[PDB]
């Protein structure tokens, strides 16, 4: 698609799940957007270590 | 619910029994198939 | 008629996709949304 939405500054509008905490099942889907836990912290508010 | 699709399976009684759910034997059919793809572990009921 | 329907979902608040199922007066309604539902969800009829 290339040809059809390659940006010459990057099509930053299209986004993917980088980190969840576990495999999702078959033809699941998860938009919940919230704030991944790397450091054993009850991390809360917009980020953390 | 499997594999990304809920399913609905229903019938109704011809009874009008006295108070308690009777030991007769009626198997349901298939309603409905649903392709919802959400993690479901809990559920709610709606009264009038 | 009693019961209408019923919520079927997780956290039942918006921060994941939960699903809908009501009967009102004049069809059965089936939705899938980011809802926010009541702490205690139903119909109500004013009889007569
Ligand atoms: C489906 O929903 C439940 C609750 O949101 C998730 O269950 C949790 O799984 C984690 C990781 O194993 C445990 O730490 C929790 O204790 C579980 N909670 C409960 C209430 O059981 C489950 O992982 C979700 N799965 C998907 C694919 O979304
Ligand atoms: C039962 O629920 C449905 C769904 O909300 C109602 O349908 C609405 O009907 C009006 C009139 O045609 C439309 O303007 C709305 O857009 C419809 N809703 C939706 C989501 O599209 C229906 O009216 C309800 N009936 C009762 C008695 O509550």
């Amino acid at each position: 698609s290339n040809n059809l939405d390659s940006k010459v500054g990057g099509n930053y509008n299209y986004r993917y799940r980088l980190f969840r905490k576990s495999n999702l099942k078959p033809f699941e889907r998860d938009i919940s957007t919230e704030i991944y836990q790397a450091g054993s912290t009850p991390c809360n508010g917009v980020q953390g270590f | 619910n499997i594999d990304g699709y809920f399913k609905i399976y229903s019938k109704h009684t011809p009874i009008n029994l006295v108070r308690d759910l009777p030991h007769g034997f009626s198997a349901l059919e298939p309603l409905v198939d649903l392709p919802i793809g959400i993690n479901i572990t809990r559920f709610q009921t709606l009264l009038a | 008629n009693i019961i209408r329907g019923w919520i079927f979902g997780t956290t039942l608040d918006s921060k994941t996709q939960s699903l809908l199922i009501v009967n009102n007066a004049t069809n059965v309604v089936i939705k899938v949304c980011e809802f926010q539902f009541c702490n205690d969800p139903f119909l109500g009829v004013y009889y007569h």
